[PDB]
């Protein structure tokens, strides 16, 4: 759609066969006549090496759409590759919650033995003192 | 000059029958469905 | 002769008071993320420590009546330091129990999806 | 396998149908493990308030025993 040298919409696109990029024929021709090189990569290129854009041959194409079978298959990659990252958000957050639950239930199991002894000791002090 | 792909493709075109897809998601029913709900 | 210093100090003092209230509001509420149920507290009892945490949950949340608002920071710090003293081998017993816990309900997930 | 191709259509349907539920079941379990974790944190902090009153009843007892 654009020419990489000028930045205009090229009215005669010709693609080079050393640095794959669509140049405008009239612009690239002058670049070759200046010095036999490709403007981007600075690799050697002649005018015969450059090739105009063409209809493929005899197989008829249709424009790139959502229906087209290959475009639909690359779509289903996007679906699954995104959903695979959705699983990491829940696998990583699960490893924090279960790690905080493990330390929480351990602090609960370490503390409730001290609640059981104070309920013993404060009632034993009331059982001892009241009898005297 | 292709693998298994060509056998089922030529059979599908000759027979004039497309392989059936998942006709499930659209219909469903209120009141296994705990999974089907969580899918949705 | 102070000028815009008392206003800066009053903003600094008002900033300090907001830092004390937000932190001491609640540990669970301030960190990260229930319906009122007196019948669930009545059904769970039908044992005393479970009833104490139930009334504690109903108080903080405020068919739901509020009342409890008198039960402070220094007594909790000494309570936390004392329980820490009572609590390699302890690290492996917590990792094994966490794997065991890792190893009715279906209706809640379906309704969670109906919201989604 | 040699497997019929119209059947391979319904396999890919079932496998996406399965992965959608295998992703769903793993997320509601994460929400309820965090939810049941939050119920433990309330009991943890509610218990250490109940120990403060029990320490007072022990402190009141140690004063009466001395007298």
């Amino acid at each position: 759609l654009i020419c990489s040298i000028s930045n205009e919409v090229p009215e005669h696109p010709c693609v080079s066969p050393v640095s794959n990029h669509v140049y405008e024929r009239r612009l690239i021709e002058k670049y070759i006549a200046e010095n036999g090189t490709d403007p981007i990569n600075n690799q050697p290129l002649s005018e015969e090496q450059l090739i105009d854009i063409k209809v493929a041959h005899p197989i008829r194409p249709k424009p790139p759409s959502a229906t087209s079978i290959p475009a639909i298959l690359k779509a289903l990659q996007d679906e699954w590759d995104a959903v695979m990252l959705h699983s990491f958000t829940l696998r990583q957050q699960l490893q924090t919650t279960r790690q905080e639950l493990s330390h929480a239930l351990y602090q609960h199991d370490a503390a409730c033995r001290v609640i059981a002894r104070l309920t013993k000791e404060v009632t034993a002090a009331r059982e001892a003192l009241a009898t005297l | 000059t292709d693998i298994m792909r060509n056998e089922f493709e030529r059979l599908a075109a000759r027979q004039p029958i497309e392989l059936l897809s998942m006709k499930r998601y659209e219909l469903p029913a209120p009141s296994e469905c705990v999974n089907n709900s969580m899918a949705q | 002769e102070e000028r815009e210093i008392d206003d800066t100090y009053i903003e600094d003092a008002a900033d300090v008071d907001a830092r004390k209230q937000a932190i001491r509001d609640a540990e669970r509420v301030k960190e990260m993320k229930a319906v009122q149920k007196d019948l669930p507290r009545p059904s769970e009892v039908n044992l005393r420590p479970l009833n104490v945490e139930p009334p504690l949950t109903d108080l903080q949340k405020s068919t739901m009546l509020h009342y409890d608002l008198l039960h402070e920071p220094s007594g909790n710090k000494k309570g936390k330091t004392v329980g820490f003293g009572t609590n390699t081998y302890l690290e492996h017993n917590p990792y094994e129990k966490f794997s065991k816990e890792e190893l009715e309900s279906l209706e809640k997930r379906l309704e969670i999806n109906r919201g989604h």
